[PDB]
């Protein structure tokens, strides 16, 4: 009910994460 | 002696007569490719583990 | 199919390359 | 003197700069799911076994204990004060006494980072500390009048991942690690479950964590949990072997490729026990080749036992010493003089040499050989004459196989080429067994099927080389 | 390599067999 | 003469291999055991040979003799270095190796060696010292002596004097370096036999030129054979010394077979009773009889098999077993036919033997690149 | 006999050593497996009636069924032709009361001095050039991989 609604916020963080960590490579290339 | 590039048939008496086929060039080259390559990832494979 | 054999160890090496050359770096810098 | 003080510095400080880092990356950083540490505990891996076993009486490594087990840590001043207390217990060890904490003080330790008032926000430092009462005891081998401390100390390793998942799981996705710890300590504690009877309390919690995982987070631990499951289910293997294969586990993917080497190894022996052989080979070769890094751990011993046993089942022979280590040569004697028996025809010297090392036969889990063996004895000799001769009579195959009867001789046949393991085909107006060749493989679209998935995932290869890169 | 390096063949009965052939019956009367 | 020590080896393998069936090579070892020899090992055959006699007398009288000889210079260098030259001369054991090394069992040679090594640095006197440790190997069938210093001999003194020292690294053929491998790195060293001169060794330079064309028939089939063997001044004039060698080359490069198969059992009678038989000569008659079904199967797409008997000698069921285990052992591409007679051939074409090799080395590749991508990044 | 010999295998786990001993009634159903994987066939219909200690003849026939049903639809293409004598000793028996149920069953029916009709082969047509649209796709999608940006 209510750790569902925890679970459901860990994966979107989870997917937050990855995606932020993802980014900073493209921003390097981009300076470069 | 590799002078007459056919292929005799002895116990029928038929000497057949045939060229010699072509290219097959690439396939050399690229076999000796590879192997070459095998060795610069041997070396690639040293240096990381030298290092870590 | 060479082409790509011979496209992906120089991606490797690339990568070997940065991990090491950053490594010692921050080993340096820390 | 000389062998106390140089452990007491590197084994202090490998694991100080450990956790210390390991702590720093995983809250600094939250994409710490593969981090530079995680390699660190592959060092535990090799490190600690040949470390330090004992808690080294000298007053060395006594003493690592209670200081690694007062953490409180509450925030940077209960920090600066830890590490003022590291030179007090650092020093306890060399100059007075390190405090025996002789294989008991393990048990009441679980709250001693809880007491004087800590707080726990980092959860792998409590999942190596955890850990660590393993180091001086089932790293030392003893398993002698001990073994419900391990069973208590794994218990508390268990309500760890309970905390894990009850108390601030905040995309920590510590499980990543822990559960390569519940690789480690549930390697031993395997073997003490090895010692005694059927491990079903620990299966019921291992396929309850199993199922935990994939829906909660799915990396390397699914893995694990499923070798480790599997490893004893092949123990009383009986009919669970339609359930592995039933069991859709062919998920785990990355593997660090060593334990996907295992897997492979584990579900060749499923399937090659299911008559199913040309399938098993295939698997058997790709597993042996997985992870050759060094020679001889044990994994290539079982392997190359079981590879060439199941091609001689299969028919094909190959000379089983060709690859001659400290640890193989010797180990496939037998071995050898098993396979030079398929080759030549006697019967009587294979039974001669079965009956002479069948203990060891059966000491090497290779009991069900012999119950198919005998019909590879024929099988093998006619695919040689199918290998030989391209287009064989009816006769002359009931002197070239000793098989008497010609009936007889030419029933073998009749088998060879329905399961397949020759191309003829024998016609009843001369009694001729003939067969074709094949010349296609390069004028037909054969090539292609395999050059794409070479061509795929050699560029793939780059994709994924190039996606972790440059971190300024 | 030890003596022999790999392989070979253990027949243990090749040993100028054809010689021997010759010498069996005469060359099977010099067939 | 530590030059011509290596008649120990030679005549203790003339006789000491083959004492199985010597009779009178016993009694040609007889003159050599007591007269010149190193040391104890003298003894040594009594243990395969009778109890001896005599051998105990004499051998000791002369040696402890030889041990109050061994004074020698070293005492005249203990008055001699009294010159400060170099606190040493050319008096002593750097002059005296030639008894220690002779003379001197190898328990206590080999020390001798690595005492008259500690020694001048000139190269050529280290050199000789080295070719005499190899052939001091080559005594007693030591095989780890004649793998360690033939490096040294090859590599580590290879600062000077080449181009006529080179003639002196030949023993790196049949020794350790060349094994029964009878193949082409033997055979590359036995073709550059520029030279008709004896140089001790082996002895008696026909022998070395038999043992030459033996190693040249596994070296190659016909790429340019004609010119090394069969077109050479040298190797002809020792062919027109020694006929059944030359009959022997002969049956096979005219492709004549038939007496060649009696030329083999010809090989066969001095293949196993020389010295060098402790290595079994299988991998040498049996390549023998592939190769020569191989240059016979060539040119030949439907063979009958009663034209292969004529043409090789006899045995139609000989030649039936042998192409039986020849063909499914893997070599001699063919397909035998047992009626009708035939043995037809089939030849792979040039673009799926590449096809497969290809196959095979990238699989490799691709599996290496792979693990090479899981040892890093995780 | 419910043609399962994979159950079989994975069966013979439960004694680990103890079959071999004693087992001897039960000596037949796991070396009628070795039999079956030889030419012991006209001997595995002779032992149809060498049974030990109690009939229980039912999986006996069974067996003698599903032997005749593996043989009869298990050469039917890569021989060509049988007559009176070339299929009657090799497949049925020395000429039984079943000549009839063989003559019944299926295609080359037998009975008139040499054993016809129903004959089975293939004419494989193939034409190979219908997965071009097919390598289209993939000689694209390797563009794809050389063109997205990583």
């Amino acid at each position: 009910l209510r750790q569902y609604y925890l679970s459901k916020i860990e994966e979107l963080q989870l997917i937050v994460n990855d995606k932020s960590q993802n980014l900073r490579r493209l921003q390097a290339q981009r300076n470069e | 002696d590799k002078k007459f590039h056919g292929i005799l048939d002895q116990g029928e008496g038929v000497l057949i007569i045939f060229d010699e086929p072509p290219v097959d060039k690439t396939y050399e080259a690229a076999l000796e490719t590879i192997q070459n390559m095998s060795k610069v990832v041997d070396s690639l494979y040293n240096k990381a583990k030298k290092l870590t | 199919y060479l082409a790509s054999l011979i496209r992906s160890v120089v991606a490797l090496h690339n990568l070997i390359n940065n991990k090491i050359a950053n490594r010692d770096a921050e080993k340096k810098e820390g | 003197p000389p062998p106390p003080p140089a452990p007491q510095d590197v084994e202090m400080k490998e694991e100080a700069a450990t956790g210390g880092g390991s702590t720093g990356e995983a809250d600094g950083k939250t994409a710490a799911a593969a981090a530079e540490h995680s390699q660190r505990e592959l060092d535990t891996v090799t490190l600690e076994d040949i470390k330090e076993h004992v808690k080294q009486l000298e007053k060395a490594v006594s003493g690592k204990e209670p200081r690694f087990v007062l953490r409180a840590l509450r925030m940077l001043p209960s920090t600066s004060r830890r590490l003022n207390h590291y030179v007090l217990y650092k020093a306890v060890q060399g100059f007075f006494t390190s405090n025996n904490a002789t294989r008991d003080f393990l048990l009441p330790f679980l709250e001693e980072p809880m007491d004087t008032e800590a707080d726990l926000q980092f959860r792998p430092r409590t999942g190596k500390a955890a850990s660590t009462p393993l180091l001086p005891e089932v790293e030392a081998y003893l398993q002698l009048l001990v073994v419900i401390f391990m069973m208590n100390s794994k218990r508390y390793k268990e309500a760890q991942k309970i905390s894990d998942d009850l108390m601030q799981k905040i995309s920590t996705q510590n499980r990543r690690a822990l559960d390569l710890v519940a690789a480690k300590c549930y390697y031993y504690h395997a073997r003490v479950y090895e010692f005694l009877d059927k491990l079903d309390v620990v299966r019921s919690f291992l396929h309850a964590r199993l199922r935990t995982a994939t829906l909660r987070h799915d990396a390397d631990g699914q893995a694990t949990l499923l070798n480790l499951l599997l490893r004893n289910y092949l123990h009383y293997s009986l009919y669970d072997q339609a359930e592995k294969l039933v069991s859709k586990s062919v998920f785990p993917e990355q593997a660090n490729n060593n334990e996907w080497a295992r897997y492979l190894y584990y579900t060749g022996r499923i399937k090659a026990i299911q008559l199913e052989y040309s399938e098993a080979r295939r698997t058997m070769t790709n597993a042996l080749r997985k992870a050759p890094q060094h020679t001889a751990v044990g994994f290539k011993q079982t392997v190359h036992k079981l590879l060439i046993v199941v091609e001689l089942l299969l028919g094909e022979i190959p000379d089983r010493l060709q690859f001659r280590q400290p640890s193989l040569k010797r180990s496939l004697m037998p071995y050898f003089l098993l396979t030079q028996a398929v080759r030549t025809g006697n019967l009587a010297k294979f039974n001669q040499v079965l009956d002479q090392f069948g203990e060891k036969f059966q000491a090497d889990g290779t009991y069900t050989l012999i119950i198919r063996l005998r019909h590879n004895v024929i099988k093998t000799g006619v695919r040689m004459i199918s290998l030989s001769y391209s287009r064989i009579s009816l006769a002359d195959i009931a002197q070239k196989l000793q098989l008497d009867s010609p009936e007889d001789a030419e029933f073998i046949v009749a088998k060879a080429i329905r399961d397949g393991v020759i191309e003829a085909s024998i016609n009843h107006e001369k009694g001729y067994v003939q067969s074709k060749e094949m010349i296609d493989i390069y004028s037909t679209r054969e090539p292609q099927l395999a050059f794409h998935q070479r061509i795929s995932f050699c560029l793939d290869i780059h994709n994924m080389s190039v996606k972790a890169m440059r971190f300024p | 390599e030890d003596n022999w390096d790999d392989d070979n063949v253990e027949d243990d009965f090749s040993n100028q067999l054809r010689a021997e052939l010759e010498k069996h019956g005469y060359k099977m009367e010099t067939s | 003469p530590k030059n011509p020590d290596l008649r120990i080896a030679q005549l203790r393998f003339l006789l000491s291999l083959p004492e199985h069936r010597g009779d009178a090579a016993v009694r040609d070892e007889l003159m050599a055991a007591v007269r010149d020899n190193n040391m104890a090992p003298y003894y040594e055959a009594l243990c395969k040979s009778l109890d001896w006699q005599i051998d105990v007398d004499l051998l000791n009288k002369m040696k402890k003799a030889n041990e109050d000889e061994l004074k020698r210079l070293d005492e005249e260098l203990e008055d001699a270095e009294k010159n400060l030259g170099e606190s040493e001369i050319r008096d002593a054991m750097m002059a005296k190796a030639e008894y220690l090394c002779r003379i001197g069992d190898k328990e206590g040679a080999l020390t001798a060696f690595r005492k008259t090594y500690d020694k001048t640095v000139a190269l050529g006197h280290r050199l000789d010292i080295v070719f005499y440790l190899l052939r001091i190997g080559l005594f007693y069938m030591d095989n780890d002596l004649i793998t360690r210093n033939t490096e040294k001999a090859k590599s580590l003194i290879e600062e000077g004097g080449d181009w006529d020292r080179r003639n002196r690294l030949k023993v790196y053929q049949g020794l350790y370096c060349v094994a029964i491998r009878d193949f082409k790195q033997a055979a590359e060293l036995f073709l550059d036999t520029v030279s008709t001169f004896t140089s001790y060794e082996l002895m008696d330079y026909k022998t070395f030129v038999t043992y030459t064309v033996y190693v040249s028939m596994i070296a190659l089939e016909r790429p340019d054979l004609r010119e090394k063997v069969i077109k050479g001044a040298e190797i002809l004039e020792v062919l027109h010394s020694l006929p059944a060698v030359r009959q022997y080359l002969f049956s096979l490069y005219e492709c004549r077979y038939s007496v060649f198969f009696q030329s083999l059992a010809v090989v066969e009678q001095e293949m196993k009773k020389d010295w060098l038989f402790a290595p079994h000569y299988r991998y040498y008659v049996r390549e023998m009889r592939i190769h020569a079904y191989s240059q016979l199967l060539e040119s030949y797409r439907s063979l009958t098999l009663g034209y292969m008997a004529e043409a090789f000698g006899v045995g139609v069921e000989f030649i039936d077993q042998e192409l039986s285990r020849f063909i499914a052992a893997g070599r001699l591409h063919c397909k035998i036919d047992k009626v009708n007679e035939i043995v037809e051939t089939n030849r792979p074409d040039s673009k799926n033997w590449q096809y497969q090799e290809t196959i095979k080395k990238g699989d490799l590749l691709l599996n290496r690149v792979q693990k090479l991508s899981r040892v890093i990044n995780m | 006999s419910q043609n399962r010999v994979a159950e079989f295998h994975t069966e013979l786990e439960r004694l680990p050593a103890k079959d071999i001993q004693t087992n001897v009634y039960i000596k037949h159903p796991v070396s009628l497996e070795q039999y079956l994987m030889e030419g012991s066939y006209n001997k595995v219909f002779l032992a149809k009636g060498n049974i030990p200690a109690e009939s229980y003849t039912f999986f006996i026939d069974i067996l003698l069924d599903t032997i005749r049903d593996e043989i009869a639809g298990c050469i039917e293409k890569a021989y060509e032709k049988i007559l009176f004598t070339e299929a009657t000793r090799i497949l049925f028996f020395n000429t039984p009361k079943k000549m009839t149920d063989y003559a019944k069953k299926r295609g080359w029916v037998l009975g008139p001095n040499n054993y016809y009709s129903f004959a089975s082969q293939q004419q494989k047509p193939e034409d190979t050039t219908i997965p071009s649209t097919e390598l289209a796709k993939q000689v694209i999608e390797y563009a794809r991989q050389l063109e997205m940006i990583v």
